[PDB]
This record gives structure tokens, C-alpha cells and sequence, in this order.
């Protein structure tokens, strides 16, 4: 048991390291100035947007308004994350042995919760690492965005602050991320039971990880369990923004991958 | 289906 709980703890990390090119370790190293060899452009207004703008989003360009340029990098970066997460998922022991529809279902619902977990790794009190860390966008400048967008990230910065206070590392995050994916309470799952046996094994590997990797957080496990449901709030919040840009906000076509995902939830 | 996930799942 508790050697294969260590075994599975290591596998995940390896596969986490395989699938996710930007890690917290790198994100934290840059955020605290420890690689002054990777010192990031600061976007704090329309003005520095312009200069940082010049670093795919192709001739697909058209200098349109600030918010549509930001839409497009988000979109492109979401697409990549979906792919990484999926490739990571494919590597959770037993994940592939499940019915295809349910493997789809878990990704449909698991994907944004993990996008937002990972986002926290890129955030502190004042802003967010962007462009693979070669960029840093302020919280204050994300607030000056008009319309439905100016107060969207505010609840994500709160919570990115709260969740970073847990000092989780890449090896911690790996299992947390697999726990989320293997959750049997997603709408429309065909075979709940096999998923739960999988999640229970992961829940336990994690439990151990946390007692091992942080012996002086006493109740870290319980603190971390609760974030999973803050995550779903975060996500219904997300879903309800897409909603307003579905109707109002002409011109913002979702990527078809992101269409598949935001459709019937 | 969900066509893109699938292909990403298939390999
Ligand atoms: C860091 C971000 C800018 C970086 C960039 O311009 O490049 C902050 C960015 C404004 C985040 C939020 C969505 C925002 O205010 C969006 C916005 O006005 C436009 C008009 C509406 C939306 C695109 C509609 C569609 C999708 C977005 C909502 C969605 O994208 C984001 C909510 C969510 O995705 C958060 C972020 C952005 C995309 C991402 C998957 C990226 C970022 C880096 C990395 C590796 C992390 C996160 O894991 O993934 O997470």
C-alpha cells in the first residue's frame, strides 16, 4: 500500500513534468526574481500593453480593441492547456481503461478547474505571469478593462492569494490535479464506481504526500479539499461570462475545442 | 463527441 502510494505519487510527478512545460517551480522562481536571467516585461496600462504586445494569433490580428487581443491569447493558451491536461490525464493509472464517453466527460468538467488551479501558480497579490513567464500583467490593469471583464479576475486573485498561502509544490499539485479529474460526481457519467475506486487511491496518495512533504501544516489535506469546491464556484463564474459574450459581444467566436467543452453544462 | 477530445484521447 504505502509504498505504491509513494510509487504512484512519483509517477504522477514524472508525467506532470512531462505534460506541463511551465511549472510552479519556474513560475515561482521568476516571480521572486531568482532568474534575473528571465526578467519579465511589465504591462500596467494601455500604453505598456502596446509595447509588450510586440513580444499564434496570426494575421487573425486586426488591431481591434484591447479586450479582443486579450480574448485571443486566452483562447490560444486555453487550447494548449486543454491538450497538456488531457495528455496528463491519459497517464493517471487506470484512466485509459475507462469507457471513452466517461473519459470525455471527466475532461469536459475537469478542465477549467485545473486551468484555474494552474493560474494561481502564476499569480500573486499584484498581477499575473503571462507569455510563458516573459510577461507580467498587473491586477490593476485587468481592472481597467471595460464591460463584463474589469471585475472578472478579482475573485481569482483572491483565492490565488488564499491558495498560494498553502505553499503547495509541483509534486503536491500533481496529485491534487489527478484527484480533481477522477471525480465521480460529474453530470452524465456512465460508470461512477470505477472512477471512485481510482479517486480513493489518489486521495490517499495525496494525504500521505502532504504529511510527508509538509509535516508542519497539520491539517493541509482538509484545507486543500475545500479549495476543490471554491474551484467549482470559480468555474460556474467562468461559465456565466462565456454566457454574456455568447449573446452580447459580437465578434468573439470560441475555439471549436472550447466550444465542445462549453456546451451542455 | 465531442470530436476534438476523442482524437486527443485516441492518441
Ligand atoms: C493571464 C490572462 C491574460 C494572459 C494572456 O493574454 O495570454 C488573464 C486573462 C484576461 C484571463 C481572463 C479570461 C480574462 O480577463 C479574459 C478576457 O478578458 C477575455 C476578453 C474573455 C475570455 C478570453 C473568454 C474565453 C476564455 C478565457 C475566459 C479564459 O482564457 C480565462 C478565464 C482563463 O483561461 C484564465 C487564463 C487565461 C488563459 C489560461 C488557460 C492560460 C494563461 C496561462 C496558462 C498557462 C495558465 C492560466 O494555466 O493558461 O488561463
Amino acid at each position: 500500500e504505502s509504498a505504491d502510494l509513494r510509487a504512484l505519487a512519483k509517477h504522477l510527478y514524472d508525467s506532470y513534468i512531462k505534460s506541463f512545460p511551465l511549472t510552479k517551480a519556474k513560475a515561482r522562481a521568476i516571480l521572486t526574481g531568482k532568474t534575473t536571467d528571465k526578467s519579465p516585461f511589465v504591462i500596467y496600462d494601455m500604453n505598456s500593453l502596446m509595447m509588450g504586445e510586440d513580444k499564434i494569433t496570426p494575421l487573425q490580428e486586426q488591431s481591434k480593441e484591447v479586450a479582443i487581443r486579450i480574448f485571443q491569447g486566452c483562447q490560444f493558451r486555453s487550447v494548449e492547456a486543454v491538450q497538456e491536461i488531457t495528455e496528463y490525464a491519459k497517464s493517471i493509472p487506470g484512466f485509459v481503461n475507462l469507457d471513452l464517453n466517461d473519459q470525455v466527460t471527466l475532461l469536459k468538467y475537469g478542465v477549467h478547474e485545473i486551468i484555474y488551479t494552474m493560474l494561481a501558480s502564476l499569480m500573486n497579490k499584484d498581477g499575473v505571469l503571462i507569455s510563458e513567464g516573459q510577461g507580467f500583467m498587473t491586477r490593476e490593469f485587468l481592472k481597467s478593462l471595460r464591460k463584463p471583464f474589469g471585475d472578472f479576475m478579482e475573485p481569482k486573485f483572491e483565492f490565488a492569494v488564499k491558495f498560494n498561502a498553502l505553499e503547495l509544490d509541483d509534486s503536491d499539485l500533481a496529485i491534487f490535479i489527478a484527484v480533481i479529474i477522477l471525480s465521480g460526481d460529474r453530470p452524465g457519467l456512465l460508470n461512477v464506481k470505477p472512477i471512485e475506486d481510482i479517486q480513493d487511491n489518489l486521495l490517499q496518495a495525496l494525504e500521505l504526500q502532504l504529511k510527508l512533504n509538509h509535516p508542519e501544516s497539520s491539517q493541509l489535506f482538509a484545507k486543500l479539499l475545500q479549495k476543490m469546491t471554491d474551484l467549482r464556484q470559480i468555474v460556474t463564474e467562468h461559465v456565466q461570462l462565456l454566457q454574456v459574450i455568447k449573446k452580447t459581444e459580437t465578434d468573439m467566436s470560441l475555439h471549436p475545442l472550447l466550444q465542445e467543452i462549453y456546451k451542455d453544462l | 463527441r465531442h470530436k476534438i477530445l476523442h482524437r486527443l484521447l485516441q492518441e
